[PDB]
RNA sequence: UUGGCGGUACUUUAUAUCCAUCUAGAGGAGCCUGUUCUAUAAUCGAUAAACCCCGCUCUACCUCACCAUCUCUUGCUAAUUCAGCCUAUAUACCGCCAUCUUCAGCAAACCCUAAAAAGGUAUUAAAGUAAGCAAAAGAAUCAAACAUAAAAACGUUAGGUCAAGGUGUAGCCAAUGAAAUGGGAAGAAAUGGGCUACAUUUUCUUAUAAAAGAACAUUACUAUACCCUUUAUGAAACUAAAGGACUAAGGAGGAUUUAGU
């Protein structure tokens, strides 16, 4: 008895005539925008959506939407009984149905191949599905203890001798672990006029880009911005910048580089060839020196930027004074 | 490119369902309010004037300052007059131009020209305005015309329209007169008006009267002058009135219109047809055949404003047409209204409602069901809202054309257009789907109509209490009930025969006898012997004998229907 | 309309001149907006509508300009604590190319009245002509 | 006793799907939930909540709609605007064709903004470019017009650049850039006495 | 009413200013040069000082058009500070938002 | 100036103070002014067609008009005389009965409980206060926190009757509540022909001793004011 | 101009086409300020004499 | 703490609507902006002068539509045209709407000089994005 | 039965922090700037943390609210025995904020208790439940992350602001209102913050931060002071900048304190 609304709950009923007008919406649009209902789809909506109502706000969740019912409304909001008031499944009582329902099940495959009577490892690279995916296929909320309770069931059965319908079944509890490789994605190798091999690469320091285009045969001849680097980089420290991606690899006079470089300052400059310069020589290098050059900084890109001044401080971190009190 | 859209109303009115005219009232007071607030602004412009002078819009928009009528220039001078002339000021312009006598300054023949028109086109009163007229012998403008030292043509031609415009057709005759003598040329603008004085004035002898009208077109040749195209239709629309004897003259003139080089307008079959068709025409056994030659001629033909009597055109030929009965004809002026932009003439608001009216009429009449129904989307309710009697004739229709399936959806629309109340329409609705029996689906839809017409009688009946449900909509919407699944809402509504005091009708109770028997329920079956014992009605006791041997009465049923059947 | 059509629709009366029209070698027209989605409705207008006349058209997106500015956010005292506000533009750049001037003419309008609130149009033309004939000939 | 008025129910029942929308949308208009029959929803929504309807939405009222200009619309209005249109001369396929014909380039440029004054300040300017090789120097006259013109000159692209905005309007400045190449390349071939001098 | 008679006296001299500013721009253009003789100048300078002193355009403060604030406006707005945040942030000013980077 | 003008929904919430330093840790009273005020209505008394007068009348399309003096007079005479009549209905109210004193809770009905969940009306029941305390305790929110405890009593007059405790911090929650709990604890109590206890009852629950009697028709209650309700 | 709006709206709301809710507001506190005696005195009749 | 443009929570029964639900710092990001002209954008004068006319715009609709008025009204500028899009209450008859929008149409294109046009959209009742 | 604070000083805890570690400063000199004090005929407010380059992203006149002197009395508006009021109370308030604070709580409606002043957890589960607000998430810094911004409820300080504006109550209407002219001064003073120098990792010059040639302790380094010229803005130079000399002190700054991961 307060003034906020009664919980929204959806009926049936309500979201089959959403449904309706879902299905009548599409040939609206449909024929708006000049294309067949019959083939006019979930992508094609979309579009035709954000063209004629366009929105620039950030969030996308705030921007007009024409989606399927099933989508925006919460699915979990379905009649659970009928007319007469039996509930549909013999764990209504429990309140989560489905949980429990689930829970059933695996403890009964437990029990008949423990009655009943080789290596485990059918799948690798996998895991278990967390809480989110599973309440997900559930359709029902799930506490972090119920979680992990399902989860040891779930190793029990594969502990035992598992048929070939106990492996699907796992299965379908088992998703497959991300697999990004930290492998740098080796450039392509063009041919020039003259038919000589070279690669190209770009690469950012600070507000510092490089264009390299290293050479795969060279005497070490190295041109910064159509001028020598002795010339551009009169400091020692700028040119040992250059010379840390070859000397690495002992390819030292061995590469003929022409730089372009824009923006920045002298140190930033380097820094950014240096990186440009790695990444085209990768394609002139064994995919084991790839790894060597990876894992001794010369393929990261450096992420250290200047930081924003901010109101109210001297400066990013400085603080103005505290006064003397 | 774009056309009308056929489910929105006229763009005029505020695009919401709340401020959408539902009849054709609220059309015309939603017209009237926004003019009326539109009325209130300019008011409030002109009043205080020194608000709304900033000029901020590149270029300057002229009809967005607020206006000055009143004379800013004080002097008493002949230009003092003539900015009050132009301003249109007629009691002040007399004023200054009486002063300007008393003094005697010299006025020039034009200024004292333009003080005439101005008085003789009002006829001596203040121009007509809102805020917060037969000629007077005794008048500013007959005593400027004495005063005026030097007259010109204009000054007696100005006289003439002025006098025959404010109903001074016997004075403007004698002023024409004057002119003659001294020897001056009238223009066409006089010409016309004299021949307009000719008409108005009664002649005994109409070989008279037109020998007369004649002779003036006859000095408009001596003098030079030729005719333009009011004067022919000056002359037509005055030939109205002989309908019988002016059918041979009227054509003539047209063809002296083409050979002159004068192009008909609308306006000019809009007299024709009038004069060939009469409106309280007795002889309807055989009608002429001029309109069919008229539309072949105007084919295709695009039409401007060229009189004032343009709009009438299309109205009148639609309801030549329904006289007729000829929907083709309907068609191929429809389609004349269509070319170009006729559509622009074909009328105000009292002549629009009565072209769509009479030809979405003729439409349902003598047109297919299939295409009529797409008439009835098209025109309504973009182009009109119709009247009730629109509907019953919709609904005839759909009777006639075996598809009483559409019936309750036509209900449903009929109430958007303020029909919900409609006891006419109402009657007509449920009389045509309880006429004859229907497939168990068909009756079931009806049931849900039926039902839907009953809470308009009970809302009606809760805001009035002297309320009376008429007899027949009580037997159409009880029967229904019975014969859609809906019996025990009958039984209910067979308690409101008493109430209202209304008599059963004899096929009435007898149905719900049948309904009894198949239900087997001799509770129900004594039930409506107890209405018939109250209306003393001679077949209730045949009714209860029936009931005796339908079903088997318990004893306490017995004595209980034997007093009934005593009563 | 189902069966009620118009039959000879008037269209408005376009006349030839025996004036040489204008040739416009270019036409650049850089729209403004505070919002990009807006912009890509307009360019998908503009571009589908100049591939409809027989104009050519290529676009580009220059790049954005952000303007930041802060105030104090107490209305006495309290000096280092402040508010930041900021403007942002988007730009649209439709480079149009071998316009004559009736062409430019009637683009320009249709899409110049179809300009969304909020957008603001810089059109650029870039007309050719002849050397005046004086240049033409030295004379002393 | 006092009668509320009812509202209809909304158009957008009546429509069907086969329906012309152009003749529904004919120009710019806000979003009218009784004449869009579409089932867009807009507003970023509550926990365990959709996002708002279209009928009451202000968000959908604030958005710059394109319902007027559709696809199919487009097409039948370029269609009606193909008549205005002129055709570009066929001879002047390229940019190079159309230096050889047409050498002088006047750049003018026009502002759209919202406002009730349709005044811009920067409407007046005029740009003229021109290529040296386009006129006809003698090897006297040019290097007389690099000097006069100064910083005008680019040597790198030959283009002569005169920028006119002093005057009030366009048609005045365009007048004038087109007078200062006329005093330009006059007084280039003219020779005077102290020019012997260099 | 302008808001306060701070306001009203602003309003003033920028009306007076309008008047006199043709005038204070020819007597002063024969001041500010060297090739007219000292005498002149030396006359057009009491000229100059013998307007009236709302003439004179320095006298002019930009003032918030809506509370007459004399310091902290904006002047693309010709609003005060602290009325140009309750604009912008109720949405009201097009395009202006919260600064987040 | 027309620009420093406020809404009277940010005027009366200056003017009241209600949110203030002084309210929360320790009278002006709010007003509506635009309750008679008709569309179209000023001081000069302009009428308005279609939208303060009729549109039409007997046929004919109005015009702007403005209203005599005298006129304007009475019609601002008018408003004046039901504003007072406002200010008059405000002050009147219907008198509800009192309980055991005019001061205090016990006695009172608060009518019947609340519908139940599928429409169960109990508009055959009556509901009584027996106690209301307003105790305070120690929490952060006040540093003394506010509660009332309120005891009812409900019964149909035929036998069934029940009590609950509700609490809340506002009386009028702490009512619901008790009022819908004791909905849940209805005893039926058994009455000798309908008018009296079956046999004399004796009992002490705790330290409170009770000693019930039965009596003939006619005897009335004689018991302690909370029995008798 | 600062005299324009607000003469324009006060014209607006003496034609009852225009509401100034603080306009009301203070028109109230004046007539109850009036009957508690604290109105305002007429010029020249001043507490100082 | 921040005190501008937030609607503060009660106790759960506050009706907010989804315009005064989101504070400040949600513009651009969940709500957009109630008036859209060219005065803002980069390069672009009149500024001031557009600001000014909004906010008359905005007290002229509250004074001639009071207590009709569902919430902000949305002010479009197309070339020179004004377009007011307000959301309000189903309070007064038809017939009065129609009135006061000949009115205040015709007298704000003579005060500002420019093509005004009011758009109206007719709701039941407030909105209510959530109560809090 | 609760709430509190007492000496919660005890165990873990903070993370540019309490001490320690590290770097550059402040504390000394010269100036710039705020405040207090003295003081003037001469604003006001802020004034421990959470004031002191604060309202001011800005005072030669204007600004201006201050003081002296002279003047106006229906004195901005359509109307009004009305206009106007920076007049007192921020201890009547709105509005917009500081603070604890990127702290983690605030918790309505129901249900249960051998009566409840209150409480309501156990997961191999024992009476709690299904929803909000903040956090999280989301979005912004235009790949990705991280980081930074933004966000941060309820209370605490009757904290700050009637002088952004509006407003309750009380006060002034030939004056506490309006306008014009000219002033609103100073320091053998204290203190907060900033700036420059004290130099050799330096000074000057050319390049450019590469390199080179000179200077290098009595004025070498070293005056954003005073003074002297020219120049820009302005009606007004009392302002700012650029030169010119004049050049004094200062030789790296006690206890002590600020910022930075
Ligand atoms: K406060
Ligand atoms: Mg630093
Ligand atoms: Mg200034
Ligand atoms: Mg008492
Ligand atoms: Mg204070
Ligand atoms: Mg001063
Ligand atoms: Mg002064
Ligand atoms: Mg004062
Ligand atoms: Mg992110
Ligand atoms: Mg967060
Ligand atoms: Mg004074
Ligand atoms: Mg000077």
């Amino acid at each position: 008895n307060v003034q906020a609304s009664r919980q929204e709950s959806y009926t049936e009923d309500f979201i089959k005539k959403q449904i309706e007008e879902f299905n009548i919406g599409k040939r609206h649009l449909a024929n708006m925008m000049g294309e067949d209902p019959e083939t006019f789809a979930e992508e094609d909506i979309d579009r035709a959506i954000a063209y004629l109502f366009p929105s620039g706000l950030f969030e996308k969740r705030a921007r007009p939407m024409m989606k399927h019912p099933e989508h925006i409304f919460p699915k979990q909001r379905a009649t659970q009984w009928g007319e007469d008031g039996r509930p549909f499944h013999f764990l209504f009582y429990t309140g989560k149905q489905s949980y429990y329902s689930l829970m059933h099940d695996v403890y009964g495959k437990v029990m008949q191949l423990e009655k009943h009577r080789a290596e485990s490892r059918d799948l690798i690279g996998s895991r278990w599905l967390i809480k989110e995916e599973l309440e997900e296929m559930l359709v029902e909320k799930l506490s972090d203890e119920d979680y992990a309770q399902f989860i040891r069931l779930l190793e029990k059965l594969l502990t035992l001798p598992c048929g070939p319908a106990e492996e699907e079944f796992v299965q379908r509890f088992r998703r497959s672990v991300t697999i990004q490789s930290k492998k740098q994605l080796i450039e392509p190798v063009q041919y020039d006029e003259q038919g000589m091999a070279f690669s190209t690469s770009e690469g950012r320091r600070k507000s510092a880009t490089a264009q390299a285009v290293v050479y795969e045969h060279g005497s070490g001849k190295i041109h910064v911005n159509g001028v020598d680097y002795l010339i551009y980089f009169p400091i020692t420290q700028d040119r040992e910048q250059l010379m840390f991606p070859f000397h690495f690899l002992d390819r030292l006079e061995r590469h003929d580089v022409t730089c372009t470089v824009s923006g920045g300052g002298r140190s930033a400059q380097a820094g950014a060839i240096r990186l440009a310069m790695a990444r085209a020589l990768c394609s002139f290098v064994t995919e084991d020196e790839v790894e060597w050059m990876r894992q001794a900084g010369l393929l990261t890109p450096d992420p250290r930027i200047r930081e924003r001044k901010k109101p109210g401080q001297e400066g990013a971190r400085r603080k103005f004074t505290w006064k003397k009190r | 490119t774009v056309n009308r859209d056929p489910t929105a109303a006229p763009y005029v009115f505020h695009d919401d369902p709340y401020l959408i005219p539902t009849s054709a009232l609220e059309s015309r007071s939603f017209l009237l309010a926004k003019k009326s607030g539109e009325t209130a602004a300019k008011f409030i412009i002109n009043s205080y004037p020194k608000y709304f002078q900033k000029d901020i819009a590149e270029p300057h928009i002229p009809c967005l300052m607020p206006e000055y009528f009143e004379p800013q220039i004080e002097d008493v001078s002949e230009a003092a007059l003539e900015e009050r002339i132009r301003l249109r000021k007629v009691r002040a312009s007399v004023d200054m131009f009486d002063q300007l006598l008393q003094a005697g300054t010299t006025v020039s023949l034009e200024t004292t020209n333009s003080l005439l028109d101005l008085l003789c086109y009002y006829g001596d009163q203040e121009p007509p305005a809102d805020y917060p007229g037969p000629w007077k012998a005794q008048n500013n403008a007959e005593r400027i015309f004495a005063l005026m030292p030097e007259k010109n043509a204009r000054s007696y031609c100005t006289m003439i329209r002025g006098m025959v415009k404010h109903r001074a057709y016997a004075q403007a005759l004698n002023v024409y007169t004057e002119l003659l003598n001294n020897r001056l040329s009238a223009d066409v603008y006089t010409f016309n008006a004299l021949i307009e004085a000719k008409t108005f004035i009664l002649n005994e002898k109409f070989e008279e009267k037109w020998n007369d009208i004649l002779d003036l077109l006859k000095h408009m040749v001596a003098q030079k002058v030729k005719p333009n195209l009011q004067t022919f239709n000056t002359i037509l629309k005055g030939l109205r009135k002989c309908y019988s004897l002016g059918r041979i003259p009227a054509l003539q003139i047209l063809r002296e219109m083409k050979h002159i080089g004068i192009e008909p307008s609308l306006a000019t079959y809009h007299h024709i047809i009038h004069l060939f068709y009469p409106r309280d025409l007795s002889a309807i056994k055989m009608p002429s055949l001029i309109i069919y030659d008229i539309m072949n001629e105007l084919e295709g033909r695009t039409f401007s404003p060229q009189d004032l009597d343009d709009g009438r055109f299309f109205q009148l030929a639609m309801s030549v047409c329904s006289s007729l009965r000829d929907l083709e004809l309907a068609y191929q002026v429809h389609r004349l209204l269509n070319t170009g932009d006729n559509r622009k003439l074909v009328g105000h608001d009292p002549l629009r409602k009565v072209y769509y009216s009479k030809f979405f009429s003729l439409i349902c009449s003598l047109e297919q069901i299939d295409v009529t129904l797409k008439w009835y989307k098209d025109l309504i309710p973009s182009v009109f809202l119709p009247h009730y009697q629109i509907f019953i004739g919709l609904l005839q229709a759909l009777d006639v054309a075996n598809r009483l399936e559409l019936v309750p959806q036509i209900w449903k629309d009929s109430k958007e257009y303020s029909h919900t109340f409609r006891d006419a329409l109402r009657e007509e609705v449920l009389m045509l789907m309880a006429r004859d029996k229907h497939p168990p689906e068909l009756q079931v839809a009806f049931a849900d109509c039926a039902a839907d017409i009953k809470s308009t009688y009970e809302d009606q009946s809760a805001r009035q209490p002297a309320f009376d449900w008429p007899a027949n909509p009580l037997q159409y919407i009880a029967v229904l009930f019975l014969r859609g699944g809906r019996s025990q809402e009958a039984w209910k509504m067979l308690e409101l025969f008493k109430k209202h005091k209304k008599i059963p009708r004899n096929e009435l109770l007898e149905e719900f006898m049948d309904t009894a028997k198949a239900s087997g329920s001799t509770a129900l079956a004594i039930e409506v012997v107890k209405l018939a014992s109250a209306f003393s009605l001679p077949i209730g006791e045949s009714l209860a004998q029936r009931v005796v041997m339908d079903f088997t009465v318990d004893p306490e049923q017995k004595e209980a229907l034997g007093n009934l059947t005593e009563l | 309309l189902h069966v009620d059509v118009p039959k000879d629709v008037t269209r408005p009366t376009i006349t030839t001149s025996d004036e040489p029209d204008t040739l416009y070698k270019r036409l650049s027209i850089l729209v403004k907006a505070h919002d990009r989605a807006v912009l890509d409705s307009y360019e998908y207008f503009a571009v589908l509508a100049a591939k409809e006349l027989g104009i050519s058209i290529k676009v580009h997106e220059p790049p954005r300009k952000i303007e930041r500015f802060t105030l104090l956010k107490s209305v006495h005292i309290f000096k280092k604590h402040r508010v930041q506000y900021e403007m942002r533009t988007l730009y649209r750049c439709l480079e149009l190319k071998h316009l004559t001037g009736s062409t430019a003419s009637v683009y320009l309008e249709y899409i110049q009245r179809n300009l969304p609130e909020g957008v603001a149009m810089e059109v650029t033309k870039t007309q050719i002509q002849q050397l005046p004939e004086h240049i033409k000939e030295p004379m002393w | 006793r006092p009668m509320r008025r009812k509202a209809l129910p909304p158009r957008t029942e009546k429509m069907d799907t086969d329906q012309d929308w152009p003749s529904v949308y004919p120009t710019a208009a806000p979003f009218k939930p009784s004449a869009v029959p579409l089932p867009v929803r807009m507003g970023y929504p509550v926990k365990k909540g959709v996002p708002m309807a279209k009928e009451g939405n202000l968000e959908l009222l604030k958005i710059p709609n394109f319902l007027h200009l559709t696809p199919v619309a487009i097409k039948r209005h370029c269609a009606a605007l193909k008549d205005f249109c002129t055709e570009w001369p066929a001879a002047l396929d390229s940019d190079e064709k159309c230096e050889e014909h047409f050498p002088v380039e006047i750049d003018t440029a026009d502002y759209v903004s919202s406002g009730p004054s349709i005044r811009n300040p920067k409407a007046r300017a005029v740009t003229l470019r021109v290529k040296l090789s386009s006129l006809n120097l003698d090897n006297h006259a040019k290097k007389k017009l690099i000097k006069l013109v100064g910083e005008r000159y680019c040597k790198a692209t030959d283009v002569l650049t005169i920028t006119t905005d002093r005057c009030p309007l366009k048609r005045q400045n365009y007048d004038y850039a087109v007078y200062l190449l006329t005093v330009l390349y006059h007084e280039s071939w003219k020779t005077e006495d102290w020019e012997n001098s260099k | 009413y302008y808001v306060d008679w701070r306001m009203l006296r602003d309003l003033k001299r920028r009306k007076m200013a309008y008047e006199y500013a043709d005038e204070r721009l020819r007597i002063n253009s024969l001041r500010k040069n060297t090739i007219l003789p000292k005498d002149l100048q030396e006359m057009a300078g009491d000229e100059i000082a013998a307007l009236p002193r709302d003439s004179c355009p320095v006298r002019i403060r930009n003032r918030c058009v809506m509370t007459s604030r004399p310091r902290g406006v904006k002047r693309r707005w010709r609003l005060s500070r602290i009325v140009f945040r309750h604009l912008a942030d109720h949405g009201l000013l097009s395009g202006v938002q919260r600064a987040i980077w | 100036s027309f620009f420093t003008k406020l809404t009277a929904e940010e005027l009366w919430k200056g003017a009241l103070a209600e949110t203030g330093a002084g309210a929360r840790k320790g009278k002006k009273k709010r007003k509506d002014l635009n309750r008679g005020q008709i569309i179209g209505e000023g001081r000069s008394g302009f009428l308005w067609p279609g939208l303060n007068v009729p549109l039409i009348k007997s046929g004919v399309v109005q015009n702007i008009g403005q209203r005599s003096k005298e006129e304007q007079q009475k019609v601002e005479a008018t408003m004046v005389e039901q504003r007072e009549e406002w200010d008059r209905k405000r002050k009147i109210k219907v008198k509800r009965e009192r309980g055991w004193s005019g001061n205090t809770w016990g006695g009172v009905s608060i009518g019947p409980p609340d519908p139940g969940p599928n429409g169960e009306t109990y508009e055959d029941f009556d509901t009584r206060i027996l106690e209301v305390r307003n105790v305070f305790n120690m929490t952060a929110k006040e540093g003394r926190k506010k509660s009332v405890r309120v005891l009812v009593a409900v019964g149909n007059g035929n036998g069934a009757a029940g009590f609950a405790i509700g609490k809340a911090a506002d009386r009028g929650d702490a009512f619901r509540k008790a009022k819908n709990r004791a909905i849940h604890y209805l005893h039926y109590i058994e009455r000798y022909e309908g008018h009296t206890i079956f046999h004399d009852i004796s009992l002490r629950f705790k330290r409170t001793q009770i000693r019930m009697k039965k009596q003939p028709r006619g005897y009335g209650l004689r018991c302690h004011r909370a029995i008798i309700t | 101009n600062h005299n324009t709006y607000f003469a324009l709206m006060g014209n607006l709301r003496f034609l009852g086409l225009y509401r100034d809710e603080h306009q009301d507001f203070k028109d109230e506190q004046r007539r109850l300020k009036k009957l508690r005696g604290k109105g305002k005195p007429r010029k020249g009749e001043g507490k100082r004499a | 703490k921040n005190r501008a443009a937030r609607v503060r929570v009660a106790k759960g029964n506050k009706p907010v609507s989804y315009e005064e639900a989101h504070a400040p710092h949600y513009i651009a990001h969940r709500k957009g902006w109630l008036s859209l002209h060219t005065g803002n954008l980069d390069g672009e004068d009149h500024a001031a002068e557009r600001t000014l006319e909004d906010v008359f715009l905005r007290k002229f609709m509250m004074g001639t539509f009071p207590g009709c008025l569902a919430d902000q009204i949305v002010l479009k500028r197309r070339a020179n045209q004004v377009d007011i899009c307000a959301l309000v209450l189903r309070q007064l008859p038809a017939h009065k709407f129609y009135f006061l929008v000949g009115y205040s149409e015709t007298l704000l294109s003579h005060f500002y000089k420019c093509p005004v046009r009011l758009h109206l959209q007719t709701v039941p009742s407030k909105v209510v994005y959530k109560y809090i």
